[PDB]
Protein backbone atom coordinates (compact mmCIF):
# COMPACT_ATOMS: atom_id res chain seq x y z
CA UNK A 1 0.00 0.00 0.00
CA UNK A 2 1.37 3.39 -1.11
CA UNK A 3 0.00 5.87 1.44
CA UNK A 4 0.63 3.34 4.25
CA UNK A 5 4.29 2.75 3.33
CA UNK A 6 5.37 6.33 2.51
CA UNK A 7 4.72 9.71 4.01
CA UNK A 8 3.88 11.84 0.97
CA UNK A 9 4.87 15.48 0.90
CA UNK A 10 4.33 18.32 -1.55
CA UNK A 11 4.95 18.54 -5.28
CA UNK A 12 8.61 18.71 -6.33
CA UNK A 13 9.67 21.38 -8.81
CA UNK A 14 6.08 22.64 -9.28
CA UNK A 15 5.42 19.94 -11.90
CA UNK A 16 8.57 20.59 -13.95
CA UNK A 17 9.67 16.96 -13.47
CA UNK A 18 6.18 15.59 -14.05
CA UNK A 19 3.91 14.56 -11.23
CA UNK A 20 6.79 14.08 -8.79
CA UNK A 21 6.25 14.54 -5.05
CA UNK A 22 8.60 14.56 -2.09
CA UNK A 23 8.28 11.56 0.19
CA UNK A 24 9.80 9.62 3.06
CA UNK A 25 9.93 5.86 3.34
CA UNK A 26 8.30 5.23 6.72
CA UNK A 27 10.20 1.99 7.33
CA UNK A 28 13.56 3.79 7.56
CA UNK A 29 12.91 7.54 7.02
CA UNK A 30 14.75 7.37 3.66
CA UNK A 31 13.98 10.38 1.43
CA UNK A 32 12.29 9.38 -1.84
CA UNK A 33 10.75 11.03 -4.89
CA UNK A 34 7.31 9.70 -5.83
CA UNK A 35 6.49 9.95 -9.55
CA UNK A 36 3.00 9.33 -10.95
CA UNK A 37 2.32 8.47 -14.59
CA UNK A 38 -1.18 8.25 -16.03
CA UNK A 39 -2.00 5.02 -17.90
CA UNK A 40 -4.10 6.93 -20.45
CA UNK A 41 -1.05 9.04 -21.30
CA UNK A 42 1.46 6.21 -21.83
CA UNK A 43 2.50 5.69 -25.45
CA UNK A 44 5.01 2.84 -25.05
CA UNK A 45 4.52 -0.35 -23.03
CA UNK A 46 6.82 -3.22 -22.16
CA UNK A 47 7.00 -6.45 -20.18
CA UNK A 48 8.84 -6.89 -16.90
CA UNK A 49 11.32 -9.81 -16.57
CA UNK A 50 8.30 -11.83 -15.36
CA UNK A 51 5.96 -10.81 -18.20
CA UNK A 52 3.93 -8.15 -16.36
CA UNK A 53 2.68 -5.37 -18.63
CA UNK A 54 4.12 -2.06 -17.37
CA UNK A 55 5.15 1.29 -18.86
CA UNK A 56 8.41 1.16 -20.79
CA UNK A 57 9.72 3.74 -18.31
CA UNK A 58 9.46 1.15 -15.53
CA UNK A 59 11.11 -1.53 -17.69
CA UNK A 60 14.09 0.72 -18.40
CA UNK A 61 14.38 2.08 -14.86
CA UNK A 62 14.40 -1.46 -13.47
CA UNK A 63 17.15 -2.44 -15.93
CA UNK A 64 19.46 0.44 -14.92
CA UNK A 65 18.63 0.52 -11.20
CA UNK A 66 20.70 -2.53 -10.21
CA UNK A 67 23.81 -1.43 -8.33
CA UNK A 68 25.31 2.01 -7.96
CA UNK A 69 25.40 4.38 -10.92
CA UNK A 70 24.90 7.94 -12.09
CA UNK A 71 21.16 7.28 -12.53
CA UNK A 72 18.33 8.08 -10.12
CA UNK A 73 17.36 4.55 -9.10
CA UNK A 74 13.88 3.03 -8.97
CA UNK A 75 13.39 1.62 -5.46
CA UNK A 76 9.85 0.28 -5.88
CA UNK A 77 6.72 0.79 -7.95
CA UNK A 78 2.96 0.29 -7.64
CA UNK A 79 0.05 -0.10 -10.04
CA UNK A 80 -3.16 1.86 -9.42
CA UNK A 81 -6.44 1.71 -11.40
CA UNK A 82 -5.50 4.66 -13.65
CA UNK A 83 -1.77 5.12 -13.03
CA UNK A 84 1.61 3.73 -12.01
CA UNK A 85 3.54 5.11 -9.02
CA UNK A 86 7.35 5.09 -9.05
CA UNK A 87 9.47 5.34 -5.88
CA UNK A 88 12.81 6.97 -6.69
CA UNK A 89 15.89 8.03 -4.80
CA UNK A 90 15.88 11.65 -3.68
CA UNK A 91 19.38 13.01 -3.13
CA UNK A 92 19.55 16.23 -1.15
CA UNK A 93 20.51 19.00 -1.79
CA UNK A 94 20.05 18.90 -5.59
CA UNK A 95 19.82 21.32 -8.48
CA UNK A 96 19.19 20.25 -12.03
CA UNK A 97 21.89 21.05 -14.56
CA UNK A 98 19.64 23.35 -16.61
CA UNK A 99 19.08 25.65 -13.60
CA UNK A 100 22.74 25.32 -12.57
CA UNK A 101 23.94 26.55 -15.97
CA UNK A 102 21.34 29.32 -16.08
CA UNK A 103 22.49 30.60 -12.69
CA UNK A 104 26.23 30.19 -13.16
CA UNK A 105 26.57 30.81 -16.90
CA UNK A 106 29.11 28.94 -19.00
CA UNK A 107 31.03 26.49 -16.80
CA UNK A 108 34.80 26.46 -16.35
CA UNK A 109 36.20 23.67 -18.52
CA UNK A 110 37.54 21.78 -15.49
CA UNK A 111 33.98 21.64 -14.14
CA UNK A 112 32.44 20.83 -17.52
CA UNK A 113 35.01 18.02 -17.89
CA UNK A 114 34.04 16.46 -14.56
CA UNK A 115 30.31 16.78 -15.30
CA UNK A 116 30.59 15.50 -18.89
CA UNK A 117 32.71 12.54 -17.78
CA UNK A 118 30.10 11.51 -15.21
CA UNK A 119 27.40 11.80 -17.85
CA UNK A 120 29.43 9.60 -20.20
CA UNK A 121 29.88 6.98 -17.49
CA UNK A 122 26.13 7.05 -16.70
CA UNK A 123 25.12 6.70 -20.35
CA UNK A 124 27.62 3.85 -20.75
CA UNK A 125 25.98 2.21 -17.73
CA UNK A 126 22.55 2.51 -19.37
CA UNK A 127 23.79 1.05 -22.65
CA UNK A 128 25.55 -1.79 -20.81
CA UNK A 129 22.19 -2.53 -19.13
CA UNK A 130 20.38 -2.60 -22.50
CA UNK A 131 18.76 0.84 -22.17
CA UNK A 132 18.82 3.84 -24.54
CA UNK A 133 17.79 7.07 -22.80
CA UNK A 134 16.97 9.11 -25.97
CA UNK A 135 16.51 12.41 -24.06
CA UNK A 136 19.95 13.38 -22.75
CA UNK A 137 19.87 17.11 -21.93
CA UNK A 138 20.79 19.39 -19.04
CA UNK A 139 17.16 19.37 -17.79
CA UNK A 140 17.40 15.58 -17.30
CA UNK A 141 20.55 15.68 -15.13
CA UNK A 142 20.49 16.28 -11.37
CA UNK A 143 23.55 17.50 -9.48
CA UNK A 144 24.05 16.20 -5.95
CA UNK A 145 25.58 19.45 -4.70
CA UNK A 146 27.18 17.92 -1.59
CA UNK A 147 28.68 14.82 -3.22
CA UNK A 148 29.47 16.31 -6.65
CA UNK A 149 27.63 13.41 -8.34
CA UNK A 150 25.40 13.76 -11.40
CA UNK A 151 22.27 11.62 -11.80
CA UNK A 152 20.31 10.94 -15.01
CA UNK A 153 16.51 11.19 -14.83
CA UNK A 154 13.40 10.71 -16.96
CA UNK A 155 13.47 7.57 -19.11
CA UNK A 156 9.95 8.43 -20.38
CA UNK A 157 11.26 8.74 -23.95
CA UNK A 158 13.68 5.82 -23.73
CA UNK A 159 13.78 2.45 -25.46
CA UNK A 160 15.47 -0.90 -25.18
CA UNK A 161 18.89 -0.58 -26.75
CA UNK A 162 19.10 -2.24 -30.17
CA UNK A 163 21.65 -2.23 -32.98
CA UNK A 164 19.00 -1.84 -35.71
CA UNK A 165 17.54 1.45 -36.92
CA UNK A 166 15.09 3.55 -34.89
CA UNK A 167 12.19 5.18 -36.75
CA UNK A 168 10.37 6.65 -33.71
CA UNK A 169 11.45 9.53 -31.45
CA UNK A 170 9.76 11.49 -28.65
CA UNK A 171 12.76 13.18 -26.99
CA UNK A 172 13.86 16.81 -27.22
CA UNK A 173 14.09 18.02 -30.81
CA UNK A 174 16.89 20.57 -30.30
CA UNK A 175 19.07 17.72 -28.95
CA UNK A 176 18.08 15.34 -31.78
CA UNK A 177 20.49 14.50 -34.60
CA UNK A 178 20.33 15.70 -38.23
CA UNK A 179 19.55 12.23 -39.56
CA UNK A 180 16.41 12.31 -37.38
CA UNK A 181 15.41 15.76 -38.66
CA UNK A 182 16.04 14.80 -42.29
CA UNK A 183 15.14 11.11 -42.58
CA UNK A 184 13.31 10.17 -39.35
CA UNK A 185 15.90 7.39 -38.94
CA UNK A 186 18.78 7.09 -36.48
CA UNK A 187 20.89 4.52 -34.69
CA UNK A 188 20.98 4.65 -30.92
CA UNK A 189 24.62 5.13 -30.03
CA UNK A 190 25.54 7.71 -32.65
CA UNK A 191 22.36 9.67 -31.90
CA UNK A 192 23.30 9.66 -28.20
CA UNK A 193 26.77 10.97 -29.09
CA UNK A 194 25.18 13.84 -31.02
CA UNK A 195 23.05 14.79 -27.98
CA UNK A 196 26.19 14.65 -25.84
CA UNK A 197 27.88 17.11 -28.19
CA UNK A 198 24.89 19.44 -27.74
CA UNK A 199 25.18 19.00 -23.96
CA UNK A 200 28.91 19.72 -23.89
CA UNK A 201 28.48 22.89 -25.94
CA UNK A 202 25.67 23.82 -23.52
CA UNK A 203 28.05 23.43 -20.55
CA UNK A 204 31.01 25.41 -21.90
CA UNK A 205 28.99 28.06 -23.75
CA UNK A 206 26.04 28.59 -21.39
CA UNK A 207 23.33 27.52 -23.86
CA UNK A 208 22.74 24.96 -26.59
CA UNK A 209 24.09 25.77 -30.08
CA UNK A 210 20.99 25.12 -32.21
CA UNK A 211 17.38 26.25 -31.89
CA UNK A 212 16.08 25.59 -35.44
CA UNK A 213 15.97 22.60 -37.79
CA UNK A 214 18.09 24.49 -40.33
CA UNK A 215 20.83 24.96 -37.71
CA UNK A 216 20.75 21.29 -36.68
CA UNK A 217 21.23 20.09 -40.26
CA UNK A 218 23.49 22.97 -41.34
CA UNK A 219 26.66 21.64 -39.77
CA UNK A 220 28.20 24.92 -38.55
CA UNK A 221 29.13 25.37 -34.89
CA UNK A 222 29.72 28.96 -33.78
CA UNK A 223 31.35 29.33 -30.34
CA UNK A 224 29.85 32.22 -28.39
CA UNK A 225 32.28 31.93 -25.47
CA UNK A 226 35.99 31.28 -25.15
CA UNK A 227 36.43 27.50 -25.45
CA UNK A 228 39.77 25.68 -25.70
CA UNK A 229 40.80 24.25 -29.08
CA UNK A 230 40.77 20.68 -27.67
CA UNK A 231 37.23 21.17 -26.34
CA UNK A 232 36.03 22.74 -29.61
CA UNK A 233 37.47 19.75 -31.47
CA UNK A 234 35.61 17.20 -29.32
CA UNK A 235 32.33 19.13 -29.62
CA UNK A 236 32.65 19.43 -33.39
CA UNK A 237 33.48 15.72 -33.65
CA UNK A 238 30.39 14.74 -31.60
CA UNK A 239 28.34 17.03 -33.86
CA UNK A 240 29.56 15.52 -37.12
CA UNK A 241 26.61 15.62 -39.53
CA UNK A 242 27.09 12.04 -40.69
CA UNK A 243 26.65 9.53 -37.83
CA UNK A 244 29.59 7.34 -38.89
CA UNK A 245 31.88 10.39 -38.57
CA UNK A 246 31.09 10.80 -34.82
CA UNK A 247 33.36 9.33 -32.13
CA UNK A 248 32.49 6.22 -30.18
CA UNK A 249 32.19 6.54 -26.40
CA UNK A 250 35.68 5.05 -26.17
CA UNK A 251 37.02 7.76 -28.48
CA UNK A 252 35.26 10.50 -26.50
CA UNK A 253 36.74 9.33 -23.21
CA UNK A 254 40.22 8.91 -24.76
CA UNK A 255 40.05 12.43 -26.23
CA UNK A 256 42.83 14.79 -25.04
CA UNK A 257 40.27 17.23 -23.61
CA UNK A 258 38.87 14.53 -21.31
CA UNK A 259 42.09 13.55 -19.54
CA UNK A 260 42.86 14.14 -15.84
CA UNK A 261 39.22 14.37 -14.74
CA UNK A 262 38.41 15.45 -11.19
CA UNK A 263 36.86 12.97 -8.78
CA UNK A 264 33.29 13.73 -7.65
CA UNK A 265 34.32 14.79 -4.14
CA UNK A 266 37.06 17.04 -5.55
CA UNK A 267 34.47 18.55 -7.91
CA UNK A 268 32.15 19.33 -5.00
CA UNK A 269 34.87 20.88 -2.84
CA UNK A 270 36.35 22.99 -5.63
CA UNK A 271 33.22 24.08 -7.53
CA UNK A 272 30.01 23.33 -5.59
CA UNK A 273 30.52 24.06 -1.87
CA UNK B 1 20.16 36.31 -24.95
CA UNK B 2 17.12 34.29 -23.88
CA UNK B 3 17.72 30.71 -22.74
CA UNK B 4 14.81 28.35 -22.35
CA UNK B 5 13.81 24.79 -21.60
CA UNK B 6 12.46 22.61 -24.41
CA UNK B 7 9.65 20.05 -23.98
CA UNK B 8 9.97 16.37 -24.81
N1 LIG C 1 15.98 16.18 -4.89
C1 LIG C 1 15.44 15.59 -5.95
N2 LIG C 1 14.81 16.14 -6.96
C2 LIG C 1 14.46 15.05 -7.77
C3 LIG C 1 13.76 14.99 -8.97
C4 LIG C 1 13.54 13.73 -9.51
BR1 LIG C 1 12.57 13.60 -11.13
C5 LIG C 1 14.00 12.57 -8.91
C6 LIG C 1 14.70 12.64 -7.72
C7 LIG C 1 14.91 13.89 -7.18
O1 LIG C 1 15.54 14.23 -6.00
Amino acid sequence: PLESQYQVGPLLGSGGFGSVYSGIRVSDNLPVAIKHVEKDRISDWGELPNGTRVPMEVVLLKKVSSGFSGVIRLLDWFERPDSFVLILERPEPVQDLFDFITERGALQEELARSFFWQVLEAVRHCHNCGVLHRDIKDENILIDLNRGELKLIDFGSGALLKDTVYTDFDGTRVYSPPEWIRYHRYHGRSAAVWSLGILLYDMVCGDIPFEHDEEIIGGQVFFRQRVSSECQHLIRWCLALRPSDRPTFEEIQNHPWMQDVLLPQETAEIHLH
Amino acid sequence: RKRRRHPS
